[PDB]
């Protein structure tokens, strides 16, 4: 029939330069957007894509990560058709890969899926990603810790069940630590995971204030670095945000002395957020 | 909710 259809026939050829060409042909359709991403799905691409991820051959895993990864950064509903396909268990299982190119591919495909709606990151929380996801925020490699911070973000960012999933699964003790890192960038992915479990309920705000964060987050609001002090600054909001028991722990933690000297500040972002935090708090 | 598409 048409060309696409076609390029989905060859991913289970024998051939295996056959089934190399157009699975890195569906590949590069897949990166050229969203009404392309569909074309490639209505192909049939999805399933043959999931039966690639189980290939002990490095070489067709690769192209076939990145197309998924690819399929799965298009609308809400061509991630679920991913979902619906099978992908998650396969993308789970390659969390506990010695191989970073395959890890990172799967943590790129993982927090693609995690950053649609609800109910899609309820099912990257059923499929199990949370537990080595928890585990590779330990890992000695920047570039595997960040992935796994994004990853996690993108499902903190979801709703009361997501959020408690996250804290359920040990991961405030190990973001609270990352909050005393020398890297810039892991700091900031810490602290916008942080973020995003304190935008939940009152007790899920209350357990990144048992986990310790109000001390590490005070003290990053005398940090001379501006983008560090708005990321501190959007993450003791949330908490502000909370109840009365929450907002007398921030008061506790010392927050008022350097926020009332943060209104006079001369980025005029950091101006807004002090003086809302502090709005927050005394009221 | 960041989503990323393919490289640079
Ligand atoms: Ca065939
Ligand atoms: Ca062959
Ligand atoms: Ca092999
Ligand atoms: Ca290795
Ligand atoms: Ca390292
Ligand atoms: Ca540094
Ligand atoms: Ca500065
Ligand atoms: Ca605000």
């Amino acid at each position: 029939g048409s060309e696409l259809p076609q390029m989905v026939q060859q991913l289970n050829s024998p051939d295996q330069q056959e089934l190399q060409s157009a699975l890195r042909k569906l590949s590069q359709i897949a990166s050229g957007g969203n009404e392309q991403i569909q074309a490639v799905i209505d192909a049939g691409a999805l399933p043959a894509l999931v039966q690639l991820l189980s290939s002990p051959n490095e070489q067709i895993l690769q192209e076939a990560l990145w197309a998924l990864s690819n399929i799965a950064s298009g609308g809400n509903e061509q991630i679920q058709a991913v979902i619906d396909a099978g992908a998650l268990p396969a993308l789970v299982q390659l969390l506990s890969s010695p191989n970073e190119q395959i890890l990172q591919e799967a943590l790129w495909a993982l927090s693609n899926i995690a950053s649609g709606g609800n109910e899609q990151i309820q099912a990257v929380i059923d499929a199990g990603a949370l537990p080595a996801l928890v585990q590779l925020l330990s890992s000695p490699n920047e570039q595997i810790l960040q992935e796994a911070l994004w990853a996690l973000s993108n499902i903190a960012s979801g709703g009361n069940e997501q959020i408690q999933a996250v804290i359920d699964a040990g991961a405030l003790p190990a973001l609270v630590q990352l909050l005393s890192s020398p890297n810039e960038q892991i700091l900031q992915e810490a602290l916008w995971a942080l973020s995003n479990i304190a935008s939940g309920g009152n007790e899920q705000i209350q357990a990144v204030i048992d986990a310790g964060a109000l001390p590490a987050l005070v003290q990053l609001l005398s940090s001379p670095n501006e983008q560090i002090l708005q990321e501190a600054l959007w993450a003791l909001s949330n908490i502000a945000s909370g109840g009365n028991e929450q907002k007398q722990a921030v008061k506790e933690a010392g927050a008022l002395e350097k926020l009332e000297q943060l209104q006079s500040h001369e980025n005029e972002k950091i101006q807004k957020e002090a003086q809302e935090a502090l709005e927050k708090l005394q009221s | 909710r960041r989503r990323r598409r393919r490289r640079r």
